[PDB]
């Protein structure tokens, strides 16, 4: 009698009955290859976080289930024998569990809402479904389109006040997850390319902190100052080689140097070189760029 | 009860079975079930791919030939077919050209469709969507978000099917289909509700002379009841509702393949008005007798000539329909002379079939 | 009471008009009725031409075009056109090459056509006849003297349609229809009743899941009423009486025009039996949906294999109708090769049309 | 009694007695701000889980808390009622929940083992909780300190299954979320460096994606082809200004270009720079480097 169970039975009454119950439709191994690969971010994010629930609540009696946007089940976990009473009835890898197909259910109401929403007994409008429990809440990606559902399902005696918030908090993580993992990714692809494109120079670069210590240097510099690239991140100048006269007084002074000849001391071996020196005026200091111009 | 039907859960199987036989220009697939071109995939050209619930035939399996659709998926009776249906049905008719999507605008067809799609494309299929929106009657219905997808559906199939077969770009088709379903308006009544098979009753019910005016097909209520009076009547409400329903704003949403993602597009409609010619199409929802249409043709003629309306082609008959539910939509497509050439084409489908 | 019609007296001068204003291809005469193709005569071929009363649409008015009718004759609803009407119509058509009436097996038609003929002799018009009985569900019905004519009219029309067009004399053509009605069979069910508009109330009742079985066109009493159990035993049923009931031997009488006589001409039909070729039309008695159809059509092909019969056309859908009846029959006409190549030629009339 | 209260009762039994409470010691208002405006990052993303894993649970006799690493109570919420029976012993906010004040706990034994923690009944050292049930989890820091925990605690005769793990899908997720949320600010501190590294080069650079589409101009390559910085980003490059037919064959061709002289038409005007292009082949195409050299 909620306002949105409701109308899902409108929904649902002009086109079924309540005591019918077919196998609902699975989609066929090959092509679930298909939809499961299409989920990879989000199935790897949700799994850790129900076989972390899960360990924290077995034993008990309910299942765990991944759906997609369409209520297709991607993946399962949780009791064993209650992921086989729900087998019993039809809901395995790849079933789609629709409004149109198994009836009103937070499985699929959920994500028809919008919201967490929570189905159990009766509300039910398939009879085979009236000793379950369901808990779902469903998910978006970074547009706000919705992209999958967390459910959980347990017999209904045995519903608890945390189930609809369990599924919540753990569509927040999955969700919230995609959204900042996204973010990630983006903003270190964007590096990549920032990096490539030094990587890409025709001179030999190397930049350091007002600390002193090496930020960035390129292959190109790596192979002029015979220094490793990465051993040397971070690591004070001085210390990674010893500077000429003119450099250690144009770093004091903070005065730039154009094509200014100059030699290097690394690690006992002396590198002549061609340089140019700018400072980077900052807030917390200034930082350097050297630059290594190959004759 | 008056179904011609075996057991309830057959009914879908034995009459596909019935098409499949009937028709053997057609493969039936099972497992899961989809109906193509017997000859797909037709290398060369934009293969065009449609379907929703089963229930409205011919609508869309009568559809699929030379010079319209390439395959359709049915689902069950009123029921979005589901992703991967539509997914391996656009692999068979995949032309090498891109595939085009027609889907009516439902909340299960949009978000079934939607995601069959995007499973195409990950799998490195060009694809595009056109959604078809043309019941004037409703803003959200029961299935629906927005305005319901009816029988110009069938119009654009045709016309967009035409196309395809000339030899149009995955691009032209779908801007084509998409400039259409701007011009195309509908409305239907209907005096006596469909039954589903599943659901054993009426899926409504209406008291006597007494009309559920602007219905949808899968039996969702209307802009209301009302007695009905006379053919003239209804033909009179049903023609000024198309006009002032006609102006209308919103977003539809389409697949940009380059992009990979769903790019949103606003849109208005223009009403009809003095000086327009279209294609007008008198549309059996179910059990309304053929003489019926006609009469109801007749008046249709009346109100359009007299709001200046040229009336250049037709069809009159069962196209969209809805079970057994007795009523009748009526589709005016606004057109050019590029459109009625496109119509003129050729079209070989068990349920449309003129030209060379 | 679920009508879509105006003034009960208007009902059918509004669909004609709305008939005329689909069709420019054809012409209603007005003071008195009929239509005709809107290029008649047609100089050089045999004219052919039908009626009967109004209720059957597309029967006989959709099948006027090339390749079939010339022009027909509708009467009121249920029932016969008048000799003014069939004679007139028939001199409007008259190519120079004679004139063929095809008449349903009724009364009214046999009695009304009859008189036109002599009619139209007595007026120097080479003329004649042939009759279709091809319902083999009751002997002797209520309007009817012996076996009524159902759907195999349409198969007839469009069989001697071609053969007219073609070039085919006016014997040859006639024999042509007199032959293939010893070769047609049908029966219908119906398991809800026409309504005709004058009567305003149901042509007869059914209770529950009860049948009217061996149904015919006017809603007469079939063989019976017997409980409907399901689709496929009824199509069962339907199937194994075409089968029994097919022998049968009967006079119908033709107008021998060099004599200017009624000739009576015993005649005998042959059962369907192993190894036969078939034409086979599944056809909706009004509003049955067209999906149920295909489930008949499946069940049929099913049983057609079972006994050696051959299926080498088939149509599906709303070709010889009751008003709004809720049933279908079954036609199943013999065939060998000129007449498919016969049926395989073009027609092009609002209701059938194939070919270049 | 499993070894870890068992441990912890060892703890308290040195020191305290089962039967006496001491309203636990509560943080002045003007410290307890500094306390809460530390933490401000956990707790916009935790109060928001809270407010939600509450919305969903109401009605129902509960609390939720988040809790620092000291275990300070920062915020609270769930059932008026229930707070208000908490309160009355003294859970406030500010209020410290250590175990060597309130006894063994799970507000104070989760973050001591390290993990998820359930304790109810009498669990609890202390008698005045033996009609409580608390789970807690603690939650970790980028480099992984204890950074703080989040508690439920209820009725003990309503403890659920789901209490845990529902609080655990909470840590999981506010962690989660701090975690990669720093993560994110380090790698865009990397991407203002890496800028401010190429924005000081001598050449102006520019560079296209393998859709042809400019990802990065500097400040020096803007003036020389008069483009407007940040406008011309992310657009198509031939739209952009006229490619010299030299350019064109080589980014078709992808083969590099040293020190070549060649005209740039970028509107209306005809501007003449010295270039060099470099391919860099990657797995999704290729991109190019222009660099302009100044005369």
């Amino acid at each position: 009698i909620s306002p949105l169970i409701a109308t899902s039975w409108e929904r649902c009454n002009k086109l079924m009955k309540r005591e019918t119950w077919n196998v609902p439709h699975q989609a066929q191994g090959v092509t679930f290859a298909s939809i499961y690969r299409r989920k990879k971010a989000m199935l790897t994010l949700g799994q850790a976080a129900l076989e972390d629930a899960w360990e924290y609540m077995a034993p008990r009696e309910c299942a765990l289930f991944i759906l997609d946007e369409t209520a297709c089940i991607l993946s399962r976990n949780g009791d064993p024998q209650t992921l086989q009473q729900l087998s019993a009835l039809g809901f395995n890898d790849g079933t789609y569990c629709a409004e149109g197909i198994i009836g009103t259910c937070a499985l699929s109401l959920a994500a028809i809402s919008g919201q967490a929403v929570k189905t159990m007994a009766d509300q039910h409008f398939k009879q085979v479904l009236w000793n379950w429990a369901f808990c779902a809440t469903p998910l978006f990606d970074s547009k706000g389109r919705l992209t999958g559902t967390i459910a959980l399902a347990c017999p209904v005696e045995q519903t608890t006040a945390a189930d609809l918030p369990l599924t919540l908090a753990i569509a927040r993580e999955v969700g919230n997850l995609l959204l900042t993992d996204s973010l990630l990714a983006e903003t270190n692809r964007h590096l990549n390319q920032l990096n490539a494109l030094l990587e890409s120079m025709d001179d030999g670069v190397i930049s350091w902190d007002e600390q002193g210590n090496l930020q960035f240097i390129n292959a190109q510099a790596a192979r002029v100052l015979r220094l490793d690239a990465t051993a040397s991140q971070g690591r004070a100048i001085t210390e990674l080689l010893t500077l000429p006269a003119v450099l250690q007084q144009a770093i004091k002074q903070a005065h730039p140097l154009k094509h200014v000849e100059a030699t290097f001391e690394s690690q006992h071996q002396f590198i002549d070189a061609v340089i140019t020196l700018k400072p980077i005026i900052e807030t917390q200091g200034t930082s350097f760029i050297l630059l290594l111009h190959p004759v | 009860m008056k179904k011609l039907i075996n057991d309830v859960q057959d009914v879908l199987d034995e009459q596909l079975a019935g098409l499949a036989k009937a028709h053997p220009s057609l493969t039936l697939h099972q497992d899961p079930v989809y109906v193509t071109r017997a000859d797909a995939p037709v290398a060369g050209k934009v293969a065009l791919l449609s379907g929703g619930g089963s229930g409205h035939e011919p609508m869309h399996c009568g559809y699929i030939g030379q010079g319209m659709l390439s395959g359709a998926c049915p689902g069950e009776i009123f029921t979005s077919p589901t992703p991967d249906k539509i997914f391996e049905c656009a692999m068979q008719v995949d032309g090498g050209e891109g595939v085009l999507l027609i889907i009516k605008n439902y909340t299960g067809d949009i978000l079934n469709f939607e995601t069959a799609t995007e499973l195409l494309h990950d799998s490195g299929v060009k694809v595009t969507t056109v959604v078809i929106d043309d019941d004037v009657a409703v803003k959200d219905s029961l299935y629906t978000a927005g305005r319901r997808g009816v029988a110009n559906t069938v119009l654009i199939e045709k016309l967009v099917g035409a196309a395809a077969e000339r030899g149009d770009s995955l691009d032209a088709c779908a801007e084509l289909g998409r400039k259409l379903n701007n011009q195309g308006h509908s409305i239907g009544i209907a005096l006596g509700a469909c039954t589903v098979p599943a659901a054993g009753k009426p899926s409504f019910t209406l008291a006597d002379n007494e009309m559920e005016f602007g219905v949808g097909i899968h039996g969702e209520p209307g802009i209301d009841r009302r007695p009905f009076s006379s053919l003239d009547q209804t033909v009179d409400e049903m023609f000024d509702t198309l006009l002032v329903n006609g102006s209308y704003h919103r977003t539809l949403r389409f697949w940009d393949y380059q992009q990979g993602s769903w790019q949103e597009e606003q849109q208005t409609k223009q009403p009809l008005q003095s000086g327009d010619r279209v294609i007008a199409l008198v549309n059996n929802l179910g059990a309304t007798p053929l003489s019926e249409l006609y009469g109801v043709y007749n008046r249709l003629t009346t109100r359009c000539q007299q709001a200046g309306l040229t009336i250049e082609r037709n069809l009159i008959g069962a196209y969209c329909t809805s079970l057994d539910m007795t009523g009748f939509s009526i589709t005016l497509l606004k057109v050019d002379d590029e459109t009625l050439a496109l119509w003129d084409a050729p079209v070989h489908t068990p349920a449309l079939n003129w030209g060379k």
